[PDB]
RNA sequence: UAAGGUGAUAUGAACCGUUAUAACCGGCGAUUUCCGAAUGGGGAAACCCAGUGUGUUUCGACACACUAUCAUUAACUGAAUCCAUAGGUUAAUGAGGCGAACCGGGGGAACUGAAACAUCUAAGUACCCCGAGGAAAAGAAAUCAACCGAGAUUCCCCCAGUAGCGGCGAGCGAACGGGGAGCAGCCCAGAGCCUGAAUCAGUGUGUGUGUUAGUGGAAGCGUCUGGAAAGGCGCGCGAUACAGGGUGACAGCCCCGUACACAAAAAUGCACAUGCUGUGAGCUCGAUGAGUAGGGCGGGACACGUGGUAUCCUGUCUGAAUAUGGGGGGACCAUCCUCCAAGGCUAAAUACUCCUGACUGACCGAUAGUGAACCAGUACCGUGAGGGAAAGGCGAAAAGAAC
RNA sequence: AGGACCGAACCGACUAAUGUUGAAAAAUUAGCGGAUGACUUGUGGCUGGGGGUGAAAGGCCAAUCAAACCGGGAGAUAGCU
RNA sequence: CGAAGGUGUGCUGUGAGGCAUGCUGGAGGUAUCAGAAGUGCGAAUGCUGACAUAAGUAACGAUAAAGCGGGUGAAAAGCCCGCUCGCCGGAAGACCAAGGGUUCCUGUCCAACGUUAAUCGGGGCAGGGUGAGUCGACCCCUAAGGCGAGGCCGAAAGGCGUAGUCGAUGGGAAACAGGUUAAUAUUCCUGUACUUGGUGUUACUGCGAAGGGGGGACGGAGAAGGCUAUGUUGGCCGGGCG
RNA sequence: UACGGUGCUGAAGCAACAAAUGCCCUGCUUCCAGGAAAAGCCUCUAAGCAUCAGGUAACAUCAAAUCGUACCCCAAACCG
């Protein structure tokens, strides 16, 4: 059956990637919480 | 021209294997590990000027590093670059 | 060798620069990775010696 | 500086070798020393198929603590503590109890 | 194995399915309730 | 934004109260109009978004003094 | 500082050094790829693609530097239009982003309580946003008081769960006045006399002290048990040092230290002194903050829910007097007292701990204490925001088991 | 010619049986409907929570939907167990 | 000359408890009298770890199917080789995109992983392996759409959007046959080619744009006609005469 | 012939017929539901440059960088 995760790298990055978190106020606050929690990978880039 | 300070840092090791060996003893090509940011003009110039031979053409691939592990600790090795340097008819090394 | 490099001219540290890279450094990387070169400490001392020549060369040139 | 150091002759104060004199072979940055003929352990090691194969039970010296030795006076013939004085800008060690520079 | 066992015990903790007991177990409880009314 | 360029009147907040005193949030807005003011010393029309008492204070202080205040506080006209 | 070193798992190999250019520690420098405000354009972060100028004795290819936007200032240009403004180009200076809490401001819930609920509460809390500093804010009476007086602001203990506010329910809750911490006043709206007169600010220099490496640092042996002694027994010594830690069991005297006494080539923080620059003292006279105070309507803040409601703030409509004047004194009037708004600056007491050092605990001791004593915000889960583990201890010494 | 006819791929899902601690958190097997169209499909894009989208079922919005998920207010409140 | 702890025994108090001691343990314990509590668990469909129970039970994942000989090995139903048998063959073959990321190939090991054994493996360990002017990306150009100097707007954050700038799933230059590696090949080698730019020489000469025009430039269905891939048969060639 | 293969040599290499859903065909016929854009490409010139620069043609020479390239890919390697 066709499950929910149908992967695509270009949609992974355009959607949840770094240049797209940095592109706005609230994604920069996301990166700030991931750095402050101290996190090995911030976004999902590769 | 390429400066000689750049041109010394490019070639890194001769690559020893059996594909390399049959490339030397069968098709004049010496195979050698180069700098990761080394272009084909740099490798050609560096073999022209550091082994004093005449290079016909260079073919460069980039080899991806293998994820090994020690114990239960993984790690990728490291990517390197391998240059197939096709020499002319007059060569030794 | 730190005062010894300090007392030459810019041209002469460019000469011993290119000879540290040329004669020493490259021939020991090629000699090291082809099964030869029992003496491995030479790699270290050559590398640090190029660091000295570039240091004195930056200090001599201008500021 | 360091009181017990490299080419120095010591006597052993505590354990298994109490009262045995000997010369310090080397001195390890754990705060230990290897002193010759003193703390002999009976290692037995495998004959590795590389370069030479001894096999057998090799009797080595082990590292004893620095605080378990003190340097041998030999003018009194007993153990003696060490101080540091300045003589002509040289920080020298000296024996306590007769105050002699080593 | 321990991590997979904790997550694979954590599988039906936030479920919704009402005809299946505990999210997964098949039954006849629809007919039992419906016949009780 | 709805700011008078002369008096600096933002919209403020408040309550609709009712006869049962039910508090609701509202905004009081300034009476902002975009009026075109002749300046004689420059021989030009400078158009401003004034309140309807920014026009009172322009009628009293004069347009030149007001423009000197806007140029003073970095308000660009 | 130094006789030993080349960081750890983690041994090796190859070496460096031993009286000084091994190594280690500190000050100041040098280098500091790529991404990231990312800033030459772009982009799916760690990649793609340039332009301009300078230089390159194989200049058919290389190397270096500059090129973001915005604000301010200046220069040169420049429309519709004549002058001119808009605009354009270049240069100089500044900003931009991150950060735990504290602080000021712009917005701002609901669950809950009222034994239902709508006024009220929760609560100007949570949260969102802007801005700033080492603190911020406030602050030098258009303030109280009460016919006596006090004398800026802030913080603490009372006042006092008081007066009051309150579907007069639930609840909310002062001030006056008293005791303390700390204490500091000034400038512009404006001319003349007069000048550098105190004042601070920016810098140099000198002194003192502190930080960033360090140095010296007392005094014990015998015997018994024991694998081992620091323990038992016997006899000594130190102490401005018996804080603590280690050492083969419990050490003042074995080791590192502690008390104590000293140490800086260099870079610095603070405090005096002093050089220069800027800045202005002080005197006489004058002025003494207008769409403002007040008002009508709507709303908010004041403990005070519009009530008899003073006072403050203002979205809207209006609108004075201006020292023979005006504000307040809790509706309001008169008498009396007090103060001078519509301009601004100002230390200390105060709040907080991302971070560093020292010390302390009738705090925890591995299901506890941090989620995390261990390569933990990891493994793993989730598209994502996010969620988030388990897992310490051989021995005194690997002597970690030759054969 | 045709929202034409029969019928594979392709899309679907009418019946039955199995399965129901499954081979599978919705399938398999045997039949079944559409199959040039209001079709089907790949790649990218857009719409967002009292909001979207809906040939409308309160359906769908990451195995979640009479109001998603995550985090917070938050130890809500619980005359009840 | 042996603490706490652990595990027995004996004595003792009305009880919670106390005391003595054997063995294990191997370094701490604490009277008395006061003081403070994370102060006493059998229950909370309690939380965490361990271990039972059913139970050596159901099951071992398509009813495409195996049989024998030989080899390797400590051991062979499963591995390798051979001969037979069966299954798919508009797929259960071959080549990719997406996605994964070394699983590829060779040697070596059988602990765990493989629903059994394993000598085997997509498992462990080590080494090797990915070669481009022509393929794809990058690049030039754009769609939907994104972002957006100024700008218009908005309590703040921010919304929209002009110039522009990005954005393929579309438009734009060029390579084919044969051979080869254990593992790459339109990339390496052999042969034969083609494309686009730079520079130089020579001959002729009007060149020149974020500007104008053309072109690129593009629907559904249907119908034949001409072909080819491909196949079948004959001829030819080599082999067989069972 | 390390029996795994490794080299050497190598005949014929034609014709007829059938034939696509591939090619001519981005065609042709027809039908309404009336069927992307922009660049490369070809042309025209404006400002400018005009015995220079540039354009065209031939020849020669140099360059074509960088990253992907293994392997699975209807699957035991992707989503389950």
């Amino acid at each position: 059956m066709k499950r929910t995760f149908q992967p695509s790298v270009l949609k992974r990055n355009r959607s949840h990637g770094f240049r797209a978190r940095m592109a706005t106020k609230n994604g920069r606050q996301v990166l700030a919480r991931r750095r402050a929690k101290g996190r090995a990978r911030l976004t999902v880039s590769k | 021209m390429i400066r000689e300070e750049r041109l010394l840092k490019v070639l890194r090791a001769p690559h020893v294997s059996e594909k390399a060996s049959t490339a030397m003893e069968k098709s004049n090509t010496i195979v050698l590990k180069v700098a990761k940011d080394a272009t084909k003009a740099e490798i050609k110039a560096a073999v022209q000027k550091l082994f004093e031979v005449e290079v016909e053409v260079v073919n460069t691939l980039v080899v991806k590093g293998k994820v090994k592990r020690h114990g239960q600790r993984i790690g990728r090795r490291s990517d390197w670059k391998k240059a197939y340097v096709t020499l002319k008819e007059g060569q030794n090394l | 060798m730190k005062a010894k490099e300090l007392r030459e001219k810019s041209v002469e540290e460019l000469n011993t620069e290119l000879l540290n890279l040329l004669r020493e450094q490259f021939n020991l990387r090629m000699q090291a990775a082809s099964g030869q070169l029992q003496q491995s400490h030479l790699l270290k001392q050559v590398r640090r010696d190029v660091a000295r020549v570039k240091t004195l060369l930056n200090e001599k040139a201008g500021a | 500086a360091a009181k017990i150091r490299r080419d120095d002759e010591v006597i052993v104060l505590t354990g298994k070798d109490k009262g045995k004199r000997g010369k310090v072979k080397n001195v390890l940055s754990s705060g230990k020393v290897i002193v010759e003929g003193i703390n002999l352990v009976k290692k037995h090691q495998k004959p590795v198929p590389a370069l030479n194969q001894p096999g057998g039970i090799v009797e080595k010296e082990a590292a004893i603590q620095v605080s378990n030795v003190a340097i041998f006076n030999a003018a009194t013939g007993k153990a003696d503590r060490v101080g540091f004085r300045f003589e002509d800008g040289k920080k020298v060690r000296f024996f306590k109890s007769n105050s002699e520079t080593i | 194995m321990d991590i997979n066992w904790r997550h694979n015990q954590s599988t039906f903790y936030h479920f919704t399915s009402d005809h299946r007991i505990s999210g997964w177990k098949e039954t006849n409880a629809m007919y039992v309730a419906l016949n009780s009314q | 934004s709805r700011v008078c360029q002369v008096t600096g009147k933002r919209p403020v907040t408040g309550n609709n109260r009712s006869h049962a005193l039910n508090a609701t949030k509202r905004r009081f807005l300034p009476n902002l109009h975009s009026h075109r003011f002749w300046v004689e010393s420059e021989k030009r029309f400078v158009t401003l978004r004034v309140s309807a008492k920014g026009m009172r204070v322009i009628d009293k202080k004069g347009i030149d003094t007001v423009l000197a205040e806007l140029r003073a506080r970095g308000e660009k006209y």
